[PDB]
């Protein structure tokens, strides 16, 4: 009797092992696939960065980020030495909207002295005078945190509701 | 009573 | 929905203990979660407990080690902690901080949940009336409970209250959907705790429907602050949501108020009683009451927790306190341990709101109350002529003083005396429990009607 | 950079200027090296923990800070030594110095950078191959009884370069060179390693092995398992440190790390006094006991803040042959005092108190410190199953167990041995209350026994409710005296009467009684159980005769054998043959059953 | 060698109980001893607790008083204390701090020695394994003294122990030299000052005791240090000289008592019985001089007096001092109401350094077994003493009646004693040998059959 107590609890104990090995390929096909996806938006960003005329926009959108996120006396700015003169041109550009907006004299100088690594596809960040309040207004950190707050719902695009989510709230 | 004391005189800050 | 550029800060000034005091920050939010960048690559992560003017303190979930003035950066986002939430969280283990501790990966938040959960109308609350059976005749019987009731477990340490956790998960059931799915979180066990639980729960196959969590000793204290929280989030988002009846099974509650005790102790708040800072009667009763059903929708939330109990201190704080809150207690007491008793439960101390859910109108049967209440007193009037025995030798002993002590030693050796795996039926104790009246005359049921005594006694 | 002495207080020393540096970095103070860690910072001040006595500090003093946490140098020559609460031989420094007295700012090398070693470098290295951390990969043969190995270090991974042949080899001379991305890196047979680190495993394993501790009340009755916990409580004069005496020299371990934190000096002059002269065989040679052990000492007068710093050293080391591939059990002494060394340096920092004074983390550190326990796979190609074993001493002011260091302790361990004033005062010297003490390793051990000593299965289990039944008894003979009970009563509290005077009471000093091998205990337990249950048996049977068979009738009829079996403990497990101590109890048990037939 | 002037200051920023806080102190050093003038004519001194800043603090030896924070000066030596020492103080009788009170000269030092010594490495200290013979069977017959110990004493407000400590110094010897006595007296009545003087002038070896004294009247806080400079001056002479010195502490509980006023003033943690979480560590630092060393000949010894303040055990004071020495002699009241001049309760007296000094070569074999022996009957006297007080006499049996006989003969024999008898360890043996006759043979259940082959008749 204890025998086949034994090879039954035998059985149990390998299918259960079988069962949680299926559920882990399957989850991590879902999320390399995930993972892939991101990948390929990486690629959209990448394309996106050469058009001219809609990536100086965007950048004179993001030093105004800058400029209203950290309101320090003293600021500074870097970027990507290739695109120097755009950004020089957009912080012209934006210092008086941050004037008329804020009614605060603030000094904008770009570093010079140091450059973002090469990898950085695109965008700038910002430092305050003494170079200890920081804020990265790159496009991938705007990816990453567009990614992670969007993860739900394209869940539920991708693959849809479950058929147990009977109601939402 | 220790406890009490000790949390008083620090209260002076 | 979306937020602007997250703020980095580098202003450290100051380290003490589990906490970390920065300044210079524009805007601070109470309860606000940050990030922790170390000298090296190894990242943390922790919460806002106090803010005044550009002044902020951290508490640190992985704990102090190696932190600097000059290299160590902080993050800052924007809201609450907000956590994932799926029904595949099923079949998965995470540590004290949720992350994945098994090889599998991130679980895909289908929603976000607060940790912090948020209030329910009294009114849109419902009585708990279904008897859970489990079983054990020390439970059943003289301590029912019901779908969504709580019921803690008072143990003491060296004794066997991990196998009386696994023998009611195992058999909990319904008297007469198939059976609840189990929400297990440990809060800083020795890995000989957990791997009992692990293989235990293997045992009967039903790694398909437990979600669990793992606190063990060796990590840093201050995770075991959020450990429950996820796990009672869970509980409830599988709940009220997905309608399934679910057992959540919490445990070393006391190593809770042991982290707590180190948080306010690093803070300096005024202390109370035993060390112990005031405001934990608010926390646990945040932590407790987040169980019974609710209109208009089905599934249920029974939580048992396990709490340890310091020497063998009633009166002690932590366990006094739970008493204020649940609506029952089952006591475990190491004088039955001693005697070679499996399920040693002193039925005595234990109490349950059984008060009017094991009616016997359509529930199990109807003179579940009398023969209760007759046990009970039996019981007492047991202990009392036993200590009396103590005093004077035994010929002084009347009768009825023999028969009490032999209906005593009879009702331990057979009532509360039960093996392991042994699935009693509540049809069974009943029977058992009229068997023991039995050894008594009529005229010494003191309590049970007249209808049930002509019923049942002949 | 350098900070100065703003302030002095004690153990406590703030120091400015100290803008780089981290928690727990090792520093050095006054003009002499005082090395400590430091535990609080707040702006450019800092807090700083001195492991020597403080005294003659001025202001101002230059400050160095380094980025290493404190460490442990680990490898060879560690054994037959002694060193002091953080790393330091105590040998090698009186010969430094030729003198009495530790210099407030001695410092040497941990180990030796002189003496040579052989080696022998493994049979499967060859230039190319990946050990990727944890693999043996070289032999030295450092003491006759133990064989030191060499492994590469956790976190390390990469092909091999060059390999150093076989011979001999001094300390930092290139054994392995190792190449992994373009960069090349050497290790010799001496490493580092951070203290307050938990070493890697491959996976912890059940316990399936029982650890003996030569004591027949402990054995028999509350055994411990090999990888195990335990902590023994008990006020002064009983006897712990005899216990962890007894344990260091007959265990079943390969090593043995001894740390005394908090105690006399004369103990440790003990055990350098007599373990070198006593010799142990494995095999076919005798070797003075030695080689296999370790000691640190940290003796009571020394500073306060060193006693932490031992207590970490030492489940270090264990660690470090733990993961070896060797069976290690350790003795930590009074762990109560390292909770007094918490106690000061919370006191000086104006923290806020907890329960008795101590700080809220006590409970955290020691079960931190005690988790470490446990069989373990280790890490490397070549498996090896190794274990740690931590017995530990509790020593409560009071006698009582209402201190939260003990209650704390309760909380942590599987195995408890309470022991009781007055039992040692009765000079009962092994003073164990039996009553009190219990043990959560009963189960996954009973298939040992079933295959080696079935039979002590039941009757461990008779003896514990015959020892129970006394108890029961006991309170109510004392109430009210005698010529109030039955036979059997008397019979049984009689028999649990001998068994307490014989069986638990053992004088280990005697030459003939150091050490009991676990049979002999066997045997005289079945020995005891037969006679017990024959007596019982005989006066049950004439019960309603008309001669009824009272205690007195058996003492008049058995007084002898009754000698015969409380002497029945003078067999010297030397001198006299296993087999000729079996023959003279089988011999007893059969004059037992002709005197019964008899009757 | 210091070369430099001394600093003065006036600056007195605040005072509060016995201590004194000063402001602008330059480069002021931890454990730094201070002089300072009162405004009146009167001197004092002190020492440095700790520093902050350019802030100090200290601690007044002999309490404060009167001192005005504009008028006082104050005298930085800028060294720790150290006091003088030579081989000369032998036959002097010092008060707190050292000064003459016998009318000598000041005293002209050999050496400067720090107070607070030094730890001792463990590696190059010896075992005692020597036995020193007493003459009083309590001690030799059924514990050991020996070379090295440190022993102390246990006992009660009334109870006769100054005699019991005038014995044992009084016919020290080596079973089969000088013993300089070395005796410091903390917060004690003038009468045990006298009577241990006299009893020193009778046994005549006046050449070899140096005194330090402290009568209650004398300033609280010198007790802590009046300790430490005995016991330095002990370990000069015990290895600097290689002499035998025997050292007896009258009262440690007046030391634990200044402990906790100076604690108490600085308000530091408290622990049992508003003690000073720390009070074991110190109690370890003044225990622990003792032993003998590697390649000298000289040895320490040390019987330490400590009065519980009743006669519960569990008092913190009697506690640690368990703890840290390694045994103990208890003196119980109850014996002193029946008039037994040595009041020595054998049963709680345990010492543990019995091991190593009993045996072949040193007394005989059996020592060990008879004491042990002597251990069971005597409980099981208390124990059918304790049955008789509740059963009455005619329920007894007759086992019961022979231990009752052990019982009183033991007392009225191997206790009980001379005051000015000198007993051998052989007659104690003796002794023991015809107690255990009463017994029969079989009843000795703690002895070998061996021993009892050849021993018992």
């Amino acid at each position: 009797e204890k025998k086949e107590k034994q090879i039954e609890q035998q059985k149990k104990i390998q299918m259960s092992n079988l069962m949680n090995q299926a559920r882990l390929k399957v989850l991590r096909a879902r999320d390399d696939l995930i993972t892939d996806l991101l990948n390929e938006a990486k690629q959209r960003l990448s394309k996106v960065v050469k058009d001219t005329t809609r990536y100086q926009v965007l950048l004179d959108g993001l030093v105004l980020q800058g400029l209203y996120q950290l309101l320090e006396p003293r600021m500074i700015v870097r970027c990507r030495k290739q695109d120097f003169p755009l950004v020089k041109a957009a912080v012209q550009k934006a210092i008086p909207m941050y004037k008329i907006a804020t009614k605060k004299d603030v000094d904008v100088q770009i570093d010079q002295e140091a450059y973002l690594p090469e990898e950085i596809a695109g965008g700038v960040e910002i430092y305050n005078g003494d170079r200890k309040i920081k804020v990265s207004n790159t496009l991938e950190s705007r990816l990453d945190l567009i990614a992670q707050q969007m993860m739900p719902e394209v869940r539920g695009a991708l693959f849809g509701a479950n058929a147990n989510r009977k109601f939402l709230d | 009573f220790y406890r009490l004391k000790k949390i008083q005189e620090k209260k002076k800050i | 929905y979306l937020s602007q550029p997250r703020l980095t800060y580098k202003t450290v000034s100051g380290v003490n203990g589990p906490l970390v005091i920065l300044d210079h920050v524009k805007f601070p939010r109470y309860a606000e979660i940050v990030h922790l960048t170390l000298p090296d690559g190894t990242k943390r992560s922790g919460q806002v407990l106090e803010v005044s003017g550009s002044k902020a303190v951290v508490q640190v979930f992985e704990g102090t080690s190696g932190i600097d003035a000059k290299k160590t950066s902080c993050e800052f986002t924007g809201d609450i902690l907000r956590t994932p939430v799926s029904e595949d969280m099923l079949g998965r283990v995470f540590n004290g901080s949720g992350k994945p501790i098994d090889r599998g990966p991130v679980v895909l938040a289908e929603d976000f949940l607060d940790i912090m959960g948020q209030p329910i109308n009294p009114q849109c609350r419902i009585y708990p009336e279904e008897m859970i059976q489990t079983g054990i005749s020390a439970i059943d019987g003289m301590n029912s409970i019901a779908r969504g009731q709580k019921i803690p477990i008072f143990s003491a340490a060296g004794l066997p209250h991990n196998e009386i956790a696994a023998q009611i998960c195992r058999q909990a059931g319904l008297v007469k959907e198939e059976n609840f799915a189990i929400v297990f979180a440990a809060m800083g066990v020795n890995m000989e705790t957990a791997r009992f639980f692990k293989s235990d729960f293997e045992e009967n196959g039903s790694m398909d429907n437990v979600c669990l969590f793992l606190n063990l000793a060796n990590d840093p204290t201050i995770e075991r602050i959020i450990t429950p929280r996820l796990a009672l989030t869970t509980a409830e988002f599988l709940a009220y949501q997905c309608e399934k009846h679910v057992l959540v099974i919490l445990t070393d509650m006391s190593s809770y108020a042991e982290a707590l005790r180190e948080v306010s102790a690093a803070r300096e708040e005024v202390p109370g009683r035993r060390g112990f800072p005031g405001y934990m009667y608010t926390d646990l009763a945040t932590i407790y009451e987040r169980a019974g059903r609710v209109e208009g929708r089905n599934g249920s939330i029974t939580q048992i927790p396990i709490l340890t109990m310091p020497n063998d201190d009633i009166t002690h704080p932590i366990p006094d306190l739970t008493g204020y809150i649940t609506e029952g207690q089952i006591y475990v007491d190491r004088q039955l341990h001693n005697r070679q008793i499996y399920p040693p439960i002193n039925v005595l101390p234990s109490l349950s709101r059984l008060m009017k859910s094991a009616i016997g109108e359509g529930m199990t049967r109807k003179d579940h109350a009398d023969v209760s209440n007759q046990l009970y007193a039996c019981y007492a009037i047991g202990k009392d002529v036993q200590a009396m025995k103590a005093v004077v030798g035994e010929e002084a002993l009347t009768s009825d003083d023999l028969l009490y002590l032999e209906f005593l030693q009879k009702f331990e050796k057979n009532f509360i005396t039960q093996g392991p795996y042994e699935n009693r039926t509540v049809y069974e104790t009943l029977d058992i429990g009229w068997q023991l009246l039995r050894i008594f005359p009529k005229e010494m049921l003191k309590r049970i009607p007249q209808s049930t005594l002509s019923e049942f006694y002949p | 950079t350098f900070g100065y002495v703003h302030g002095v207080s004690g153990p406590v020393v703030t120091a400015c200027d100290m803008a780089g540096a981290a928690m727990y970095e090792l520093v050095r103070v006054g003009h002499s090296e005082l090395v400590g860690e430091i535990i609080r910072l707040e702006g450019d001040m800092a807090t700083i923990q001195v492991y020597e006595e403080t005294s003659g500090v001025s202001v101002g003093d230059p400050v160095l800070r380094t980025g290493k946490p404190l460490s442990v140098e680990l490898g060879p020559g560690i054994m037959g030594a002694i060193f002091d609460g953080i790393q330091r031989p105590l040998s090698d420094i009186s010969s430094q110095t030729q003198s009495i007295y530790i210099p407030r700012g001695v410092n040497v090398s941990a180990l030796s950078r002189d003496i040579k070693w052989e080696f022998i470098p493994s049979k499967n290295l060859r230039v190319g191959s990946h050990i990727t951390g944890g693999d043996i990969y070289g032999i030295v043969n450092e003491n006759s009884l133990i064989k030191h190995k060499i492994m590469l270090p956790p976190r390390n991974r990469g092909s091999v370069t060059y390999i150093a042949p076989p011979g001999n080899y001094d300390a930092s001379d290139v054994v392995l060179e190792l190449e992994f991305e373009g960069v090349k890196e050497k290790f010799s047979m001496v490493q580092v390693w951070p203290v307050r680190q938990v070493r890697p495993v491959t996976e912890k394993l059940p316990a399936n092995h029982p650890l003996l501790t030569g004591q027949r009340v402990l054995d028999a009755l509350f055994p411990c398992v090999q990888g195990g916990t335990t902590a023994i409580p008990g006020a002064f004069g009983c006897g712990k440190t005899v216990i962890s005496q007894s344990l260091s020299k007959y265990s079943n371990s390969d090593v043995i790390i001894y740390v005394g934190c908090g105690e006399r000096g004369n103990e440790m002059s003990e055990v350098l006094r007599d373990f070198p002269e006593l010799t142990m065989e494995v095999d076919g040679k005798v070797e003075s006991i030695m080689k296999r052990t370790a000691l640190v000492a940290n003796t009571s007068n020394m500073p306060v803040a060193a006693r932490e710093a031992s207590i970490y050293t030492g489940i270090t080391l264990s660690e470090y042959f733990r993961d070896m591939g060797y069976h290690v059990s350790m003795m930590a002494d009074s762990t109560s005092r390292w909770a007094e060394a918490l106690r000061e340096i919370s006191g000086r920092l104006a923290e806020m108190p907890a329960d008795s004074g101590y700080p809220a983390y006590l409970g955290a550190r020691l079960a931190s410190f005690y988790e470490r326990a446990g069989r373990v796979k280790c890490l490397g190609n070549p498996e090896r199953e190794g274990s740690v074993s931590i017995v530990g001493a509790v020593s409560p002011p009071g006698g009582d167990f209402s201190d939260p260091v003990t209650s704390a302790t309760l909380g942590i361990v599987q195995v408890f041995w309470g022991l009781d004033k007055k039992l040692a005062q009765r000079k009962h010297f092994p003073s164990v209350n039996w009553l009190i003490s219990y043990s959560k390793y009963m189960r996954a051990l009973d298939e040992y026994y079933d295959k080696h000593f079935t039979e002590f299965v039941p009757l461990r289990t008779k003896a514990k409710e015959i020892l129970q039944e006394e108890e029961d008894l006991a309170e109510i003979v004392q109430l009210v005296g005698k010529a109030s009970l039955a036979e059997t009563d008397k019979i049984t509290l009689e028999v649990a009467k001998l068994i307490k005077d014989d069986f638990l009471q053992q004088n280990g000093y005697t030459p003939y009684d150091r050490f009991c091998p676990f049979y002999k205990t066997v045997g005289m337990l079945s020995n005891m159980i037969s006679f017990y249950d024959m007596a019982r048996r005989a006066v049950e049977t004439t019960a309603q005769s008309d001669n009824k068979i009272t205690w007195s009738i058996i003492r008049e009829h058995m007084g002898e054998i009754l000698y015969k079996l409380s002497s029945m403990k003078f067999k010297d497990p030397v001198k006299d043959g296993e087999a000729k101590i079996k023959a003279d109890y089988a011999q007893l048990l059969e004059d037992m059953q002709n005197a019964f037939r008899s009757l």
